[PDB]
């Protein structure tokens, strides 16, 4: 019984990362500087909202531990007890504070109802704080379960479901990748979790009630162009997604960094790699891909991405400190798990054109499709652990398994055109 | 059967008073020289119905024209498209081979579909059907207030792309990933890539509202209801607290003569059987003066929840508390098995391009809401008594 | 003194032109046909105005004799008494019907203010008709005398002067090619003389009061669009050019022909002839210019249109009963006469590139250089005869000069590539 | 000399009464919590906390000459166009996170608005707006944000630098070689006015941006002697001369410090010759005894051989004024202060000078007599004390 357990008792599940971590410089946070500034960050928050005892910075806290648990080798630890604690954090801790985030705010204005693809800062997502003084990105439900992007819905128009923020989780957590930051869902009372702990004079501006008596909100620039609705409760409940926060930019610089493989974001006109297959090989020759490291990492995001169905991945991020061999942060995946009988093998092109694979990503991929630990039953048992089960409908589970022959079907397709030699990297 | 036999009681045979060239809109012999030189009753029918325009009737009970009209606007052959500015929403103007014009709404939405519960008055759709609904539910009650619309099915590329030099339209005629044609336009609300209408794959269906003459000729007063919704959030309204609102209502300089209030009632009646709480204002015909009736126009906000009784339309009755006799006699007639709104609505809604215009429950509401008007006037004619809520019409 | 009258005594301004006039054949206007049809639209003008002493159609009418006086050879008849009647009917003559006229009106709708070049029938024009049931088109004053079309000003947005559709005709008398119609300038009441005769419900609605108490009235389109303003009186007294009407279509039809030489109509892009040196190679090969004496018309026109600066001839009528030989009509001249200090050398594009002229075009050209018949000089003259004197200032009339020699350096300047035999043609 | 002895005068060192926490706009705390992560504030900010109930800026600040200096050659981060409004009105972003409202040219200074134009035609020109910032000042009335104006160039600090897909298709060439743009807002916004430089520098002014309104919400006022912005049709002010004393009963104008606020701003008006104003806006979380912002502005300063008397009905209706305005308007029609001199004084502090040309400057003394005589004219037919209202007891 229990394939999840099985997955992680297997003996692929277990065997130590190459190389090993000698320390200090292998953990992107310090431990004595990243304590003094989350303590001033905690006076200062004391402060502000006093303009019950004072806040409490304990190191015992789980975002802390997170945050000094992230290295080398991913965000968080292979089975770690500290990210099972942080998920059961972020789905009882009560909220203390909600605000606009940033990549928002700093838009200013800022509605253009010409823009077809506005920028990712006028979508409907806050930031909340927690008791613990953690804070996570709140993504609200946009969708039932049963609903799929509708036909004629080009990529940047689709949804932003919270459900396949969670799903985005609980698979990378399944695939030993270790890159997206750990996702609960949680039901919310929109009223006393976020209206009456906002101090953001605009967040109050946004919430009304309906007709039928519905604590609901909205974003700003959407409702205005008339683009997407409001967000309702019932009257007051409402589910979301919320996605823990990675360190402070301050302790861990980031660097956005574009896809190689963008869409062109537009209704019309196709990008160079949609319509040349030697495109790799022009890539393949360009820093900083030219160490044939950082391609690797590229080819397993675009795997993720292909199991998920996340079309819109313009940009990858990725920690200063790591280096170009650095390991990628795949942060907003709420596009994906959006149409469970449709299969886009576009996203499959870094794959399908440079056509090699890490050797651990494939030993994983091939173990998954065994029916003793196969992909799907492992991901419909991880997520019953959520608040929010079922947080994947049936076609949308059974979708990874056949998502996964693809993946299998085509290592194993151009590795007749290139041998093992160029199609297996094992590297340390 | 029953829409013949209806036409052939006698609470639909009582003809108009006798007429006057005051009682005339315009001399026909001057709208015919607003048109080009163009390439006894040969007129095209939309000139046939603008010269029927009097004082009282939009149009005569039984005309043959405003039938025929329906069918032009059916099948005649799209000469030029354009895309109106101003208003709520899209709303395109079409242009015949006959030179006639007429007013377009496309689909928006399915038949199926109610309004989300959470939608405001100011957020639903205005949808083709409501607007064709409008028309036989206006005719059925005899009221004669709306212009006639038929719907049709059209091709958006021979008959909306390739027949506009309308920069702004044509610009937003895209192909979707599921191979289909769509496009959104540049209006304010719901124009824009996400709520793009598609047809599957190139035909999109919609309504054709007839064109009122033009406003040259024929200048239209636009009155404000004394019961317009705040169109705001949070923020109430006065009707929405003071009882007596209607006894002040009944002062106002244009409100204490008439055929005036009779008529808003005439009107709030039939907004409440459509759900049509969006009537925000009431057009005139200005060269007749305060003693005519009230354009029923921009229909499409009716007829979004079939689930649902918008008490907030009959306020206005429920404050003034007195009606037309000759509407109440047929409010009462069109309620019974014989007659009845659902298959008197049926009958005549089945002669459209477009049926089922109306998906079966709504035509069943349409008894359910004539039963509440019907009964808000019994529990107020025992308060305020008869003569005193109805007044008299006929002698 | 008086150079102008040197001028029509000349030699030249009296040579009978070939070929010769058979009669009948050469008169696009049968008599008996002719004044049949216009007898019974003078019956129906007296029921129709009846129901909104009765008019008689005299045969001694000015406009009746102009126009079964158009043969062959023009519009009108060299130094004819009958044009001078007829410019002195059209000045004094009142106004018994004003109407929006053909072109607009049927554009039913029909005002897109996105549409930079709208269509030229939302520009205000009115068709008066006389007690003699002549009709004139009506331009009214949109400029004062010392104003230019202003720099940053394409041609599709220049104004509409009166005064240059009146100076464009004594141009065309002073030339000899006899092809405008007939333009003189009058002092309009618009109260008593255009709204008080109207029985259109529109022209009705467009006349109001301005703060200053003045009567106006404007294009129902264009000033929607708040592209143009409106046209005052002082309060009463507007000026304008009539334009006299040519015969009705149901008894000379007329073809409306694109000009070989169109604009883009743009703010940007240039036309195949605006970039390519050899574009009248391509020309004369094409038909109806294959015969070479279609081409030579257009040549003209593009002479006339040079020495006025009217960029904007687009399309050129002709009268179907004289065939491709037939002459052109020079229609609307409205816009030329805007720039006295520039010369646009794209107009002569024609003369340019074809490189021939007609002979008797040239030997008129040569003459009105010449001190003893200046074409400055003899347009001043012609001009004083008018009501609305001084119709040009002194800049435009001086350039008339300057850019004759450059016409005229341009037929000797291409003289010299191909000789006398391809660049006259003395045809009879 | 002029405006240093002006300040100097004892009408002008007159101190508002104390504050109160009440009297505050907001806790600056909560306007530096809606930008981003980014007294070393930038001047912006200084200028928004220091709205208080009375003025919207103290009389000498340091940071109101300061602001205006940043308007004048900051760099441009963002511009977007303004939907909704009669005319062109762009909105500028800066290098500090500070924003503005950009009117362009539209209009030379010698230039007079035709005499047939209706007050709703007339054009929107950055002239009025600077120079309307400077005449408030000088009637120490203090109810104008701070606007500055700017020789900007079209092309970097315009086009190039604006994700606006209306605006930026709008950006032609024309055949005088020199770059146009028109937007796309309702009057005036089409190739025939279209907007050019020579061959790429347009001129125009920068009025600061005034709080965010989810933080400090404006109520909208709607004019009791609005025109009716409509031909043929008359107004209700212009056929009933007692019209004021039936405006003086409603429940707002009965009170205050309003009648007399509307009072120091049609005195305002009539100065420019500004008839578009039909609405004024205040600041709700004050109530109803606070002054009035006197905005958009750019309708002045059209004709300078005309005196539109219209605008003055409001005064010679109510027939009467604030104590503190009507010795001002006094001590400005004497020759050693007066208002040419001192209006071309600060206007020349400006990188725009001549803002306006001297017919304006000099008609600027002649619609102040007519102002002044309009109080002699009236005050002896319902007498002081009943026209002058006592203000200046403190
Ligand atoms: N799980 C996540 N999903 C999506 N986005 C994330 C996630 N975690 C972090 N981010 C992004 O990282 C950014 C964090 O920067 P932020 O402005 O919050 O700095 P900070 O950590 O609050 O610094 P300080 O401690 O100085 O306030 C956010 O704007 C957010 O968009
Ligand atoms: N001098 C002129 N300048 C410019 N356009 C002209 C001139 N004379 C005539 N036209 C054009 O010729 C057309 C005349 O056709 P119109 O519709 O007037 O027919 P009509 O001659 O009145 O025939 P009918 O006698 O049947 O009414 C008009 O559209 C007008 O634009």
């Amino acid at each position: 019984s229990s394939k999840l357990q099985a997955l992680f008792a297997h003996p692929l599940y277990n065997v130590p990362e190459e190389p090993p971590l000698l320390g200090a410089e292998d953990s992107l946070l310090a431990s004595q500087e990243a304590l003094r500034y989350y303590r001033r960050k905690v006076a200062r928050w004391n402060r502000r909202h006093k303009m019950d005892p004072p806040l409490q910075l304990r190191l015992e806290a789980s975002w802390v531990q997170f945050h000094l648990g992230i290295n080398r080798h991913g965000l968080y630890s292979r089975s770690s007890p500290v990210v099972s604690k942080l998920l059961q954090d972020m789905r009882h801790f009560p909220t203390i504070s909600a605000d606009y985030s940033q990549d928002e705010k700093a838009l200013l204005g800022a509605c253009d109802c010409t823009q077809i693809v506005k920028p990712s800062g006028v979508h409907l997502k806050l930031v909340l704080r927690f008791s613990d003084f953690g804070k996570a990105m709140f993504k609200p439900m946009r969708q039932q379960r049963d609903e799929e992007t509708p036909v004629d819905f080009f990529y940047f128009i689709d949804f932003q479901r919270h459900n396949a923020e969670i799903a985005a989780f609980h698979l990378d957590r399944i695939l030993d990748f270790r890159r997206v930051p750990p996702t609960v869902g949680r039901i919310v009372n929109v009223t006393k979790e976020i209206l009456e702990v906002t101090k953001n004079e605009i967040l109050q501006s946004v919430f009304f009630v309906s007709p039928a008596s519905n604590v609901c909100f909205f974003a700003k620039c959407p409702y205005m162009c008339k683009t997407e609705y409001a967000v309702c409760g019932k009257p007051h409940l409402l589910e979301g997604s919320l996605s823990a926060f990675l360190p402070s930019l301050n302790l861990a610089p980031r660097l956005s960094v574009p896809n190689p493989w963008i869409r062109s974001y537009t209704l019309a006109g196709k990008e160079e790699w949609e319509v040349n297959p030697l495109y790799c090989d022009t890539v393949k020759q360009i820093y900083p891909y030219n160490n044939s490291q950082r391609l690797l990492n590229v080819i397993d995001m675009a795997i993720f991405d292909f199991l998920i169905g996340n079309m819109d991945r313009h940009h990858y991020e990725m920690f200063t400190k790591f280096g170009d061999d650095g390991f990628l942060i795949h942060l907003d995946n709420a596009r994906g798990f959006g149409r469970h009988s449709h299969d886009e093998i576009s996203i499959l092109s870094p794959l399908s054109q440079c056509c090699m694979i890490k050797k651990k990503t494939l030993l994983h991929l091939q173990l998954l499709a065994q029916a003793d630990y196969r992909l799907s039953d492992v991901m419909r048992e991880s997520l019953l652990e959520d608040q929010l089960s079922p947080v994947l409908t049936e076609p949308h589970l059974l979708a990874l398994d056949r998502r996964l022959q693809t993946i299998l079907r085509t290592v194993e397709g151009c590795i007749v055109a290139h041998g093992q030699q160029s199609v297996i990297v094992d590297g340390p | 059967s029953v829409l013949q036999s209806l036409f052939e009681h006698p609470l639909y045979r009582t003809v108009l008073p006798d007429l006057t060239e005051e009682d005339t809109l315009f001399n026909l012999n001057a709208e015919i020289r607003l048109y080009p030189k163009a390439a006894s009753e040969s007129y095209p029918n939309w000139l046939r119905f603008h010269i029927g325009i009097n004082r009282y009737e939009l149009y005569s009970r039984h005309n043959p024209v405003i039938a025929a009209l329906l069918r032009d606007l059916l099948s005649q052959k799209i000469s030029s498209v354009g895309m109106k500015s101003g208003g709520t929403q899209l709303k395109l103007i079409m242009s015949f081979q006959n030179y006639g014009q007429a007013l377009f709404k496309p689909m928006k939405q399915t038949r199926e579909q109610e309004t989300p519960p959470d939608f405001f008055y100011f957020s639903d759709f205005e949808r083709h059907n409501a607007e064709i609904a409008a028309f036989h539910l206006d005719r059925i009650l005899d009221f004669r207030r709306v212009p006639p619309v038929a719907g049709r099915l059209v091709n958006m590329t021979r008959e909306i792309r390739d027949v506009t030099r309308d920069k702004k339209l044509w610009r937003t005629f895209f192909v979707s990933p599921a191979n289909n044609i769509c496009f959104y336009g540049e209006c304010s609300y719901y124009c824009s890539t996400e709520h793009a209408l598609c047809g599957k794959p190139d035909q999109i269906e919609g309504s054709l509202a007839a064109f009122l003459p033009d406003l040259a000729l024929a200048k239209r007063k636009t009155w404000r209801n004394p019961w317009r919704r705040s169109y705001h959030k949070r923020k109430k309204a006065e009707w929405e607290v003071d009882p007596d609102y209607c006894d002040e209502v009944k002062q106002t300089p244009p409100y204490d003569r008439g055929t005036r209030l009779l008529d808003i009632m005439d009107m709030t009646i039939f907004d409440f059987l459509m759900g049509n709480m969006d009537r925000h204002h009431y057009e005139t015909f200005e060269k007749f003066g305060n003693d005519t009736f009230i354009i029923h126009l921009d229909n499409g906000r009716g007829f979004g929840k079939h689930s649902h009784d918008e008490m907030s339309i009959l306020v206005p009755l429920t404050q003034c508390c007195r009606v037309k006799r000759s509407t109440y006699l047929r409010l009462q007639l069109l309620a019974k098995e014989e007659y009845k709104l659902s298959s008197l609505m049926e009958e005549s809604l089945l002669q459209d391009r477009l049926v089922p215009v109306l998906i079966k429950p709504h035509l069943e509401a349409l008894d359910r809401r004539l039963r509440l008007v019907l009964k808000v006037l019994s529990d107020c004619v025992e308060k305020d008594g008869f003569s005193a809520v109805v007044e008299n019409d006929l002698d």
